[PDB]
């Protein structure tokens, strides 16, 4: 889940604070690639 | 060990209520433990089998049994989200502030898997919210790290 990726402990600072992955990036399910976008009769599609 | 206590461990896990009923009719062992210390209440508490939970407790099952590393059926229930079992168990005297061998508490486990109701119930029955685990984390700490703000609020 995105929730677990976000709590990835990148580094623990000198004061004890915790820099988590969610503190330095946005974490979402999303396309392996973002190149291909299909429409069937105008409306959002996918397919084979 | 007994023929029946193993049959009861099996039926408890599987949720075969009438098997459990017949087994309880025959004095099968409510204290039978499997290879790792789990009693059938454990099995029920983990696998989410409310009926059997009650039946077992009604038949002298120990609600505060603990496994090879300290887990109490409350631990299991709080952790896997079985609100009703939590309530029953605590009604029947389940130590809400039980610590396993990591110093983990049903609050911790519940905080962690984020079972807000189960948190509040446990808090209702007096879950020490300033309890710390092996590493000093309080259910709040689990809550801020998991990013759960409602939980964070409930634990104030």
């Amino acid at each position: 889940s995105t929730e677990e990726f976000g709590k990835i402990l990148l580094k623990v600072n000198q004061d004890g604070s915790r820099v988590l992955l969610r503190d330095v990036a946005k974490i979402e399910l999303g396309g392996e690639n973002y190149d291909i976008i299909a429409e069937f009769n105008g409306q959002p599609a996918s397919g084979l | 060990g007994s023929d029946l206590g193993k049959k009861l461990l099996e039926a408890a896990r599987a949720g075969r209520d009438d098997e459990v009923r017949i087994l309880m009719a025959n004095g099968a062992d409510v204290n039978a433990a499997d290879v790792v210390g789990w009693t059938p209440l454990h099995l029920a508490a983990y696998w989410g089998h409310l009926e059997i939970v009650e039946v077992l407790l009604k038949n002298g099952a120990d609600v505060n049994a603990y496994d090879t590393l300290g887990s109490t059926p409350l631990h299991l229930a709080a952790h896997f989200g079985h609100l009703e079992i939590v309530e029953v168990l605590l009604k029947n005297g389940a130590d809400v502030n039980a610590k396993d061998d990591n110093g983990i508490t049903p609050l911790h486990l519940a905080a962690n898997r984020g079972h807000l109701e189960i948190v509040e119930v446990l808090l209702k029955y007096g879950a020490d919210v300033n309890a710390q685990d092996k590493f000093g984390k309080t259910a709040f700490d689990i809550s801020i790290n998991n990013g759960n703000e409602d939980l964070a609020e409930i634990l104030q």
